[PDB]
DNA sequence: ATATTGTGCAAAATGACAAAG
RNA sequence: CUAAGAGUAC
DNA sequence: CTTTGTCATTTTGCAGGTACTCTTATTCAATAT
């Protein structure tokens, strides 16, 4: 980490969240597809509150009746610094306006994400039948193809407390503790530029990556 | 706007690394420009709306007295930053004709995401002018500040001749450094040029090696 | 082993030898120690082959 | 091992006849929906049918083998969790006495 | 001698008691997984550590 | 004190080392490596003791990794150049309705996970809805390539009767049994893919067999006697074609069997493996 | 207490060569393996004839 | 998901959009058998699966001599004796929680604490 | 009667193939 | 003599 | 329209060092000179 914030444990947690790769698959408990004839009222009672907020805050006439519902995990949202707003924004950004997305609030008992595919104004006499399949395909890619936070090829990050030798201002060498990050998977080029870390002191087992990033020496 | 903040921070870091690169290459860059703080960069090279502007970010550098004495064959240098995410052939053509008409023997082009391959083919212009392309994402961190990276010093032709004379070496008998190595790209090495490497050795305090660009 | 119930994670079930060589080993401990020694011998053979090739 | 022996193999026809006599439902007229909790009986890797009361069948097979009616080399396993009953009479199986 | 053997037996018994306590916590699901590993991996790590330090 | 159990070949005591092999007629499911497109493979090394004693390996493979969407199950039939989808095989054996095939494969209505994993297969084989059509589809893939268009059905039938799961039966009228066995294999593969069971251990000693002197001499003598009877048939055909007289003594060449057995026992190589027969160790009684 | 069988004798898990070792349970297992391999090279009386 | 089959040709039924009533409708793909959908759910995907942990429980599971016994309370009989085993879901990340079957009433109860 | 002839890495190389100008 | 195989020592 | 990078195949060459003993086997059989 940055020398001024070496002992700052919460800063280390911030960096760990920043670099560790996270995907919906690690967060979603389950995924479902429902038939909701209108994108104004839901046939599921549990998530009624969600719509009666979002639609109240807010177009909807060109939305497919098929709905994709993702149930997330509270523990997943806890051990990783993720919130419903962040994941909703990521899905919205990666899928543009082609998918209308709403999500429950974090304090709610259940974490629910509801998505609907916007229908193009052109009439389709056969795409309606395969819409479910199309939604399934979309759901599939949404599970793994998009990244919430972190950089690719970083499967897992763990935090360790090492103890280095630092020359004390009075003159001796003292056992200064430090928070260090170990990482499974190597993405040296993307990790090295992450703010808050010490770019000089980053090291890797894979000397191939070191050679191709830092140089032959 | 967090995306805008991170983008401008990365651009500032890239600017600092580019200034450091130009200064290391032997040109006259003052240390104050190198250590320009983020707020000053935002005030100067960013508009009122918050979007940084690259056209006025481009600049020119000239060799210092020591470099001129050691390398009496290299004149001014131009650094340009592109605006659009993907650089088109027309923009590269404008850059290269600008380099040629201004009699810059070297021009560093710093791009955003990628170069169209049809623009790559015309990157080698009429000599002695040379064009070098750098990606901003690769310039955010100055690799030469890594403790693993030792000190690289380009040698003059006279120095190379003296080295080969004293060690009785041929061109091929020196250790090689690829002409795509990140440090070689950083220093603008060309084939046949020898870099002296100064290293912290654990048997003797200092060890000097040499690598010829291939 | 078929001498233990299912899902027994106790130290004696999964190969803890609490007896010394002076006291002697129970049959289960004897078998588990035999498995450990077999792993050692197999590792010896594989290691000598691989290290010979690497050294050459 | 000192007490280990290798089976020489026996004809499985008598055991198949025993199974058919003792209630093994033939595989041809087996419909899984009407018999969900049915134990699948295998002889030498050949699924011969299903049984609805495997406990009694195993008890009588054990009794027959213990009195010598079935060749002692025949091995009979009942996996309760997987609801399976495997019988092996082929040669090459290594066994020990207990 | 006898007192040392008795103390060794007491140490082994205390280690087995600690292993049993960790097993009870894991079975009650009250054990929390060490970050970077699964619940079973953390339990195995704890048990192996206890037995190794007991032998030591 | 001599215990026997060895042969005397040319005055040398020869002992047959028990050869270990994997047992036959046992379904084994294995997870495959990440790079391969198939994730799980359920295979049986079918063999029949009272027949030709030939090894036909049937494999049922689940294409697509865990993250993939098109998870289709395909079977590798003998003398076929492609991995036929399982539903096509099921319809070929005679099970047309999708519900009946799924019943043959999955035995629980509530196990909707297996049904979800199994839907791609029936979606794949939706284009065939007839037993004759499926038989034609298989025959078209037939590697023999010497069957006319109308007889492909019969060819496929023959392959399904005498090459598919030989250990069950070689006769006809047992298509239901073979379909049930195929459903059982698919069920095992899906159980392994659904993380409901671990992949079968290859080292489990109950899955192994030891061929002793009996079976080794059995298969050796089977080959050698087949050679001798082929020689008998060739001699008879030659003498009847040339109208020469027939004599049993000139027909049978006992040297065939005698020399074959003596060569196999005198030198370790067991044929026409190595070290199957070894010089008996007589340094010490325990040795 | 739900046993279905009992071992006739645990010492019967050993083979012919390992059955000669005295107190094999008081030895390191590789030593038992070495003795099992090395007793076949022992010199005795292989047969009375 | 509770899939259902056609009652005419015993073939799979698939979901279909309706225009006159704007309702989900299950239809056959070969004989055109049509009926109403009991539930709007048409697809379920379990990333974290809870079923299958207690699979293989049978009325004679107590007859297994390999299964270990216990005297823990049965919260339907208050009996001591029962059999117990760990989760049958062979995923490498499953918890070590134990499940118990009373040999008298055949009630399956867990040793979990957060659930209780 | 006898001589003569009917295996598992794992790197490298290569080919097929959806996207890009 | 040659070749192949098996067992074995460190 | 041709690249262009990219995966999925195909090759394809290797696989510790010494040392000891013994055993078998050197194309089978039919035809023609
Ligand atoms: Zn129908
Ligand atoms: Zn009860």
């Amino acid at each position: 980490l940055e020398p001024g914030h070496a002992a700052d444990q919460e800063q280390a947690k911030l960096i760990r969240s920043a670099i560790e790769h996270t995907t919906l698959k690690s967060v979603t408990i389950a995924s479902e597809i429902y038939y909701d004839p209108d994108p104004r009222s839901t046939v599921i009672p549990e998530d009624e509150e969600i719509i009666q907020l979002h639609f109240s805050l807010l177009s909807f006439d060109q939305q497919s009746p098929w709905l994709l519902r993702l149930e997330l995990d509270r523990a997943a949202m806890n051990d990783k610094d993720l919130t419903m707003g962040q994941v909703g924004e990521r899905i919205k950004q990666t899928f543009k306006n082609d998918l209308f997305v709403i999500w429950s609030e974090d304090n709610d008992e259940k974490l629910i994400i509801r998505c609907r595919v916007v229908r193009p104004k052109s009439l389709d006499a056969e795409t309606e039948a395969e819409e479910d399949h199309m939604l399934k395909k979309i759901e599939n890619t949404m599970l793994e193809n998009i990244t919430l936070r972190g950089v690719e090829n970083i499967e897992r990050v763990v935090m360790m407390k090492y103890d280095r030798k630092v020359p004390s201002p009075t003159g001796e060498y003292v056992k200064e503790p430090e928070w260090v990050l170990e990482t499974d998977g190597v993405n040296l080029s993307e990790v090295m530029t992450v703010p808050g870390i010490d770019p000089t002191r980053i090291y890797t087992n894979s000397f191939i990556d070191i050679m191709e990033v830092l140089g032959i020496e | 706007d967090q995306e805008n903040e991170r983008n401008i921070s990365r651009l500032w870091r890239a600017f600092r690394t580019v200034k450091e690169m130009v200064k290391d290459r032997g040109y006259f860059i003052t240390q104050e420009e190198v250590e320009l703080p983020l707020e000053d960069f935002k005030a100067k090279y960013c508009d009122s709306m918050g979007r940084p502007q690259r056209k006025m970010m481009s600049f020119q550098a000239n060799p210092t007295e020591e470099s001129i004495s050691k390398f009496p064959d290299m004149g001014s240098l131009w650094v340009e930053f592109c605006d659009e995410p993907s650089v088109g052939v027309k923009t590269m053509k404008t850059f290269v004709i600008h380099i040629q008409e201004k009699n810059f023997q070297t021009g560093i082009f710093v791009y955003q995401n990628n170069i169209t391959p049809s623009a790559m083919k015309l990157v080698p212009s009429i000599p002695p002018a040379t064009i070098e392309t750098f990606n901003e994402a690769a310039l955010v961190v100055n690799i030469t500040h890594h403790e693993l990276v030792p000190k690289h010093i380009r040698l003059s032709s006279d120095e190379k001749r003296e080295l080969l004379k004293r060690y009785r070496l041929k061109e091929s008998q020196l250790p090689r450094i690829q002409r795509a190595d990140p440090v070689a790209l950083y220093l603008g090495l060309k084939r046949g040029e020898v870099v002296k490497i100064i290293r912290k050795s654990e048997t003797s305090g200092r060890y000097a090696s040499y690598r010829i660009c291939m | 082993l078929p001498h233990f119930s299912k899902d027994d994670y106790s130290p004696e079930s999964k190969g803890f030898v609490e007896n010394s060589y002076l006291r002697g080993l129970t049959p289960q401990e004897f078998f588990f120690h035999a498995m450990g020694g077999r792993e050692g011998l197999i590792d010896t053979a594989v290691k000598t082959a691989e290290t010979g090739y690497i050294q050459r | 091992s000192l007490m280990s022996c290798i089976s020489v193999g026996t004809d499985p026809m008598p055991i198949i006849t025993f199974l058919s006599e003792w209630g093994m439902e033939p595989l041809e007229d087996y419909v899984p929906h009407q018999s969900p909790d049915a134990t699948r009986v295998f002889v030498n890797g050949v699924w011969h049918g299903v049984h609805r009361n495997p406990a009694r069948l195993m008890e009588t097979l054990r009794t027959l083998r213990r009195k010598g009616d079935i060749n002692p080399e025949v091995s009979m396993i009942r996996d309760i969790r997987e609801k399976e009953l495997k019988i092996f009479t082929d040669a090459g199986r290594v066994y020990r006495p207990l | 001698d006898g007192p040392t053997m008795r103390e060794i037996t007491e140490t082994i018994a205390e280690a087995k008691k600690k292993v049993l306590d960790v097993t009870k916590e894991a079975q009650a699901n009250l054990l929390t997984a060490k970050h970077g590993m699964t619940l079973r991996e953390s339990f195995e790590d704890n048990v192996v550590r206890f037995l190794n330090e007991a032998r030591d | 004190f001599d215990m026997g159990g060895y042969f005397i070949i040319n005055g040398s005591e020869k002992v047959l080392i028990a050869q270990e092999r994997s047992a036959g007629n046992i379904v084994q499911v294995f997870k495959k490596a990440a790079p391969s497109p198939i994730s799980h493979v359920a295979e049986i090394r079918s063999a029949l003791e009272k027949g030709s004693r030939f090894i036909s390996t049937l494999q049922v493979k689940l294409y697509g990794r865990e993250g993939s969407s098109a998870r289709t199950i395909k079977a590798t039939l003998p003398y076929i150049k492609q991995d036929i989808p399982i539903v096509i095989i099921f319809r070929a054996l005679g099970i047309i309705p999708d519900g009946e095939i799924l019943e043959h494969i999955c035995y629980d209505v509530n196990d909707w996970q297996m049904l979800e994993m199994l839907k791609p297969c029936v979606e794949d084989g939706f284009v065939i809805q007839d037993r004759e059509t499926a038989l034609d589809f298989i025959g078209r893939r037939g590697t023999a390539l010497g069957i006319k268009k109308e007889k492909r059905i019969q060819y496929a039938k023959d392959i399904l009767q005498k090459e598919f799961l030989p250990h069950i039966t070689q006769l006809e009228g047992f298509e239901s049994r073979k379909a049930f066995f195929l459903g059982y294999m698919i069920n095992r593969l899906l159980l392994c893919a659904l993380d409901r069971k671990d992949q079968d251990d290859r080292d489990h000693f109950g899955k192994k067999r030891l061929d002793l002197a009996g079976p080794l001499l059995a298969q050796l003598f089977k080959t050698l006697f087949k050679k001798l009877t082929k020689d008998i048939f060739r001699y008879m055909q030659r003498t009847v074609e040339e109208a020469h007289d027939f004599n049993m003594k000139l027909a049978i060449n006992a040297k065939t069997i005698t020399s074959g057995l003596k060569y196999a026992l005198a030198t370790g190589n067991w044929g026409e493996r190595a070290g199957v027969s070894q010089v008996l160790n007589r340094y010490t009684y325990s040795s | 207490t739900t046993f279905t069988h009992c071992e006739i004798h645990p010492s019967m898990i050993l083979g012919v060569a390992a059955s000669i070792i005295p107190f094999p349970d008081h030895n390191q297992s590789p030593r038992n393996t070495y003795q099992s391999a090395m007793g076949k090279q022992a010199m005795g009386v292989f047969l009375t004839n | 998901t509770t899939f259902r089959f056609c009652r005419d040709c015993n073939n799979m039924l698939y979901p279909r959009e309706d225009k006159e009533n704007n309702r989900l409708l299950f239809e056959c793909r070969t004989c055109s058998y049509v009926e109403e959908a009991g539930s709007p759910l048409v697809y379920r995907h379990e990333l974290i699966t809870n079923i299958g942990e207690t699979a293989g429980v049978v009325q004679d599971i107590g007859s297994d001599p390999t299964l270990p016994r216990s005297d823990r309370e049965c919260p339907k009989c208050h009996s001591r004796e029962n059999v117990f085993f760990q989760s049958q879901q062979r995923r490498k990340d499953t918890s070590m929680v134990l499940f118990f079957v009373c040999l008298s009433c055949s009630h399956i109860f867990t040793s979990d604490q957060k659930n209780k």
